[PDB]
RNA sequence: AAGAACCUUACCUGGUCUUGACAUCCACGGAAGUUUUCAGAGAUGAGAAUGUGCCUUCGGGAACCGUGAGACAGGUGCUGCAUGGCUGUCGUCAGCUCGUGUUGUGAAAUGUUGGGUUAAGUCCCGCAACGAGCGCAACCCUUAUCCUUUGUUGCCAGCGGUCCGGCCGGGAACUCAAAGGAGACUGCCAGUGAUAAACUGGAGGAAGGUGGGGAUGACGUCAAGUCAUCAUGGCCCUUACGACCAGGGCUACACACGUGCUACAAUGGCGCAUACAAAGAGAAGCGACCUCGCGAGAGCAAGCGGACCUCAUAAAGUGCGUCGUAGUCCGGAUUGGAGUCUGCAACUCGACUCCAUGAAGUCGGAAUCGCUAGUAAUCGUGGAUCAGAAUGCCACGGUGAAUAC
């Protein structure tokens, strides 16, 4: 995108490029640096990621999840019971979150 | 026709006259492939018409063709189970293209001695209604009337 | 003065072999009167494909000859002499005389 | 194809080219209008295979009488399987 | 001075030359009138003169090889209206409406393998 | 039968041609002829040294006579010994003087002639046909070899009633026309009729 | 079957041969070869002349010919329901699958379904699916425009004079030839579309929406076709199911079907005059010119391995004249006589020429076929096979439509 074949060729297949590039950017994005399984996962909801739950527990790793009362749990290893549709409240679990993952190993 | 709706393709205008609709009246009696055969032909008819009617060539064919010319004509519905023949109204360009079909038909049934002849003759007659392309228009017609029940 | 009409059944074998003598022609003399294509010919054949019956199928083949000419008019004993022996022919003609 | 067919054929290209294409003369420098008597024409009791028009011009390979080609000296078939493997230079795939 | 133009239609190819004189023709050291002045054709090659107006004002010398009355009356056209850039591309415009420029690309097509010619097929029998 | 000769189908385009001299309507039969000649000679006088193929040209009044192959070693013998042999042989077939050239094929699995040969010599030795193929087929996507795809066909495994049970790896494009695709047949003889192989091998698209 | 008088040719009737017509080996004899006579339908038998070419510690030799025994040779004999290879067909229809994941106890499903769109499983978006392969498309050949290079045997615009013929100096313009490039990509504008795919229209352009045509034929189906092109398992015959020869047949003829050519005429027949092509072939070949013949052709004899010479005058067409709607100045079958050639040989059984003869046929029931544009229709030209022989096949151009609501 930067450095290789990026203007060469019919400016058409200059912008299809770009286009599946961003493609694949949105589709699967920071999960790019990854390298391997991961170790835990968190979803902001559980009965609309139940296919990335079912994977988790499938393959085994521990899985924390805000559950809405419409949700359901035995899914998910620790459940939290809050609302995840409110743009305040999702926030709040991210930040939370956030806060205490920035510390890492200290 | 299927999926398209197609064009038209253009045709060039008679040398003589420069009348498309003449062009396409020759272009009708053409037959194999003969050009020259076919506008001379009708050259020699249409002007053995203007000296039998006086006035002149234009006139002369506009007349023959409009006393020919169909308003409606019969087709096959066929959506009910049945065998219906419905009127429906000619368009234009069909209009005119069925009376010169018609008349080269009806001329090429004389028994002249020349198709030239046989054509003034048809172009002749056919302004005075009593040729048989005409007896065809009137023929056509009276069966849409039959079927008018049907629209 | 002396002309070469090379023939052969590829386009870019028949180009280089004559590209070859014009310019040995032109740097052992003068002139060097220059290549001409002429017409090539395209002989076809058509042969049943099957080994019995069906007649509709069947395939064309096709051979082209290619042919130059070059018709160097300079008699100058330099070229004339270098001008043979020097074939280069991977299955390219040549007729030599005037 | 019946090898016994390809003897009979090289033996008749066998006289056909040492009786004929030199005795050509009795045929036709006798057989003319000189100005007669029928000696030469009465002289063919030549072996009868002598005349080239008795070579049925079978395929180098195989052996067969129908479609032949002069310009590869095989038939039809034969010609098709060398020139897909190449063989047969200059051969393609004719279209236009 | 004199222009020029190739024109070429069906196999027909012309060489057509422009002089401004009067509105004398020359087609192949002959006379319109007596090349095919009179028959099929006639008036093609003055379609691309009888717009912007003639009279006698064209000197016009051609000639042509290669196909039969038709195209050679085409290929003859095609030049005519390819020379007439005399008056610049100003002519051109009213000349595209008419539709001469165009180059006609309408061979004949190949007879093919199990067809009768090209797109007719021999007849077919079911039973 | 609907598929065109892949080599054939490419003749102009990618694949070169396999005699490469130049004759009249005159000679040209007996060119031909002398070539057919030469090759099933050469080919069974070489049965044990892996010719992948015999490319024949006449530049110049004179037969060239290319042997691309796969073990150079016994082909040449020793120094030139066998090798004139054939040259001496060819050039009287041929009624012309020959010369004789010699290129070995490096990755011998990689050529097309070369595998078949491979597959019917070890079906004619009675070896299970379905590992003979996967054989050939692995060992050939290890190098390179964008498109390996082998076929038998016929009686195979001394049933009664034949089969073909191709296999492929890869891509190949046959359809395109710039793609090298190396394609050739062989022929096994075993006792209960005769088995059919075809290889195709892709490489470079262009 | 891209071409049965002999041959081809296998098939029939006779005349013949048996390690053989075709191949290797062993031993013996002989150069090989060439010219002639008799009997026979011939194959084959009987003879007569002539030649004796290269090697050789020489039981012998090499290319070649006869004699004897063997292993053998031979089969277009059967089995395409044992096979390879090749081919038709659905069908150039757009589909057919796989790895991993997931769902179901399982056969299996998903992906490949859905909303749009496309010629297209083409593309866009969504989606427990994520990717890939064979197909589609593109890359290949040809055609349509332009530029550069060289200009013959091709070409002649501006110049000089000419037998008015590019003919002649000359010219490199032009047509053209054949190599290399440019071009077309929804690229640019407007509108619609979820603001995507894409669709409709417009400019420019020779060409506009995969510009036209061709090659290209997925996984598979029909135990589809070919053992007779070839190869090949098995079986079968081996003084015969093998081999040679002459003649005959494949060309028969109460009939039934398919594919075609010529017609039934005045958009025509006949006579005279006259204009405009493309693409091919040629050395056992194509065969100018000139003379002879009413003609097919014959005699003499240039040129040409061919942008040079020959095949080779294109015909429809256009000008005049006649025929005047008749079984005719339409139609040409059939038949008698006379000929030209090819061929050892035209009875069975060739093509063509001259004179004479002049059937059916006056547009064809039920039914049914091809074709969407340089297409149908119509008119000519060439090539393969080929000594000789197309109304078939494969190619080329001329004129050139009607209609798709
Ligand atoms: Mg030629
Ligand atoms: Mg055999
Ligand atoms: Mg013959
Ligand atoms: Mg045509
Ligand atoms: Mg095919
Ligand atoms: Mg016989
Ligand atoms: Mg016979
Ligand atoms: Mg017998
Ligand atoms: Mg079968
Ligand atoms: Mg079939
Ligand atoms: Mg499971
Ligand atoms: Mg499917
Ligand atoms: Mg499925
Ligand atoms: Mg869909
Ligand atoms: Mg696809
Ligand atoms: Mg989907
Ligand atoms: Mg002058
Ligand atoms: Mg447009
Ligand atoms: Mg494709
Ligand atoms: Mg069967
Ligand atoms: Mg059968
Ligand atoms: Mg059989
Ligand atoms: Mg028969
Ligand atoms: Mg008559
Ligand atoms: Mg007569
Ligand atoms: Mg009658
Ligand atoms: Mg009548
Ligand atoms: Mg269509
Ligand atoms: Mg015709
Ligand atoms: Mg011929
Ligand atoms: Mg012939």
């Amino acid at each position: 995108s930067q450095d290789g074949t990026f203007d060469k060729l019919t400016k058409k297949e200059a912008l299809m490029r770009t286009r599946e590039l961003e493609k694949l950017e949105n589709s699967l994005g920071g999960i790019k640096d990854m390298g391997g399984l991961p170790d835990a996962l968190f979803v902001i909801d559980a009965d609309h990621e139940h296919i990335a739950i079912k994977e988790a527990n499938n393959l085994g790793i521990p899985v924390f999840a805000i559950v809405d009362t419409n949700s359901d749990p035995d899914g998910v290893d620790f459940v939290i019971p809050g609302n995840d549709d409110a743009i305040r409240a999702v926030t709040l679990y991210l930040g939370a979150v956030a806060a205490t993952v920035r510390e890492g190993r200290s | 026709p299927r999926r398209r709706v197609i064009g038209q393709r253009k045709i060039l205008p008679d040398p003589k006259f420069g009348s498309e609709l003449l062009a396409k009246f020759v272009n009708i009696l053409m037959v194999d492939g003969k050009k020259s055969t076919a506008e001379s032909i009708v050259y020699s008819a249409l002007e053995t018409l203007a000296q039998r009617s006086g006035k002149s060539e234009l006139e002369a064919f506009e007349v023959a063709l409009e006393n020919v010319r169909p308003t409606v004509e019969v087709k096959s519905r066929r959506v009910g189970g049945s065998t219906y023949q419905v009127p429906v109204e000619v368009r234009p360009v069909r209009r005119n293209a069925l009376a010169m079909r018609w008349i080269v038909e009806a001329a090429r049934k004389r028994g002249d001695k020349s198709m030239a002849l046989r054509l003034a003759n048809e172009l002749s007659d056919a302004a005075e209604n009593k040729g048989t392309a005409v007896k065809k228009r009137e023929d056509v017609h009276r069966m849409a009337e039959a079927n008018k029940a049907f629209a | 003065r002396i002309r070469i009409r090379l023939k052969a059944f590829d386009h870019r074998l028949i180009d280089q072999a004559t590209a070859e003598i014009v310019e040995t022609a032109k740097r052992t003399g003068a002139q060097v009167r220059g290549p001409i294509p002429l017409p090539t010919r395209k002989e076809r054949f058509t042969v049943l494909i099957s080994p019995h019956v069906n007649k509709d199928a069947r395939d064309q083949y096709e051979i082209r000859t290619h042919l130059r000419l070059v018709d160097i008019v300079e008699p100058t004993e330099k070229t004339v002499d270098a001008l043979m022996r020097l074939d280069l022919a991977a299955g390219v003609d040549v007729q030599i005389s005037l | 194809a019946k090898q016994s067919m390809k003897a009979r054929e090289v033996k008749r290209v066998a006289l056909a080219d040492k009786y004929f294409a030199k005795r050509a003369e009795l045929k036709a420098i006798i057989s003319d209008v000189n100005a007669r008597w029928n000696a030469v024409l009465k002289l063919q009791t030549l072996p009868r295979d002598s005349s080239p028009s008795r070579q049925r011009n079978r395929c180098r390979q195989t052996g067969r009488p129908h479609g032949f080609l002069r310009k590869f000296g095989l038939s039809r078939i034969k010609v098709r399987e060398a020139a897909m493997r190449g063989e047969i230079p200059g051969l393609k795939k004719a279209s236009w | 001075n004199q222009y020029y133009g190739t024109g070429r239609r069906k196999s027909s190819a012309a060489r057509v030359f422009i002089k401004p004189g009067n509105g004398k023709i020359v087609i192949n050291q002959r006379s319109l009138e007596q090349y095919f002045g009179r028959e099929t054709a006639r008036m093609v090659v003055r379609q691309p003169l009888e717009l912007v107006d003639m009279v006698e004002k064209l000197d016009l010398y051609i000639t042509v090889k290669g196909g039969g009355i038709s195209g050679q009356a085409g290929a003859i056209r095609h030049g005519i209206t390819r020379a007439l850039m005399e008056y610049d591309e100003s002519l051109r415009s009213e000349l595209r409406k008419a539709g001469f420029v165009t180059r006609d690309a309408r061979q004949v097509e190949r007879k093919k393998v199990g067809l009768r010619k090209a797109r007719r097929r021999p007849q077919f029998s079911k039973r | 039968g609907q598929k065109v000769h892949p080599n054939g189908i490419r003749l102009g385009i990618v694949k070169p041609w396999n005699s490469t001299w130049f004759a009249n309507t005159k000679e040209f039969a007996d060119n031909l002829d002398s070539d057919f000649k030469v090759r099933q000679y050469l080919t069974k006088e070489l049965a044990k040294a892996s010719v992948s193929r015999i490319v024949i040209e006449r530049p110049a009044k004179s037969i060239r006579v290319t042997i691309h192959t796969a073990r150079p070693g016994i082909v040449i013998g020793k120094k030139g010994e066998d090798v004139e042999k054939l040259r001496k042989v060819v050039a009287d077939i041929a009624g012309v003087p020959a010369q004789i050239n010699i290129a070995e094929v490096r990755k011998p699995e990689l050529d097309a002639k070369l595998v078949a040969d491979s597959i019917t010599s070890q079906l004619e030795r009675r070896v299970m046909f379905r590992r003979a193929m996967k054989r050939a087929v692995q060992n050939a996507m290890r190098l390179g070899a964008k498109g390996i795809k082998v076929e038998v066909s016929g009686r195979l495994g001394g049933a009664e009633i034949a089969r073909t049970e191709w296999y492929r790896e890869g891509r190949v494009p046959l359809h395109t026309l710039r793609a090298d695709i190396d394609y050739n047949t062989s022929e096994a003889h075993t006792t209960y009729g005769v088995i059919g192989v075809k290889v195709w091998i892709f490489k470079g698209e262009i």
